[PDB]
């Protein structure tokens, strides 16, 4: 019998790669558009006493 | 003559291990829309 030679050992993979980046960030709109209105109008009322 | 050790060159029967801690991580609070945010998504609010 004889001794085993030496294995081949694993690597360190080389790992990831990373872009740097300014990222923004949407989501689909849930809020109503919103703005200014004026109603003109009159309130009529009759009364029979 | 005396010398120092620094003056003989070194060779390493160790092997080398380098484990690093995982480091803190803070967690933020976020929400994709707040109570708010689905409560004015309603076009007409009874209450109000």
């Amino acid at each position: 019998v004889q001794f085993e030679q030496p294995r081949r050992c694993p690597t360190r993979p080389e790992g990831q790669n990373y872009t740097e980046g300014i990222a923004v960030v949407f989501k689909e709109n849930i809020a109503p558009y919103k703005f200014k209105a004026t109603m003109y109008y009159k309130d009529v009322t009759v009364s029979q006493v | 003559h005396q010398l120092s050790r620094a003056d003989v060159t070194t060779v390493s029967t160790f092997i080398d291990l380098n484990i690093t801690m995982l480091e803190d991580h803070e967690f933020v609070p976020l929400e994709v829309y707040t109570r708010h945010e689905i409560k004015d998504s309603g076009l007409l609010d009874y209450t109000e």
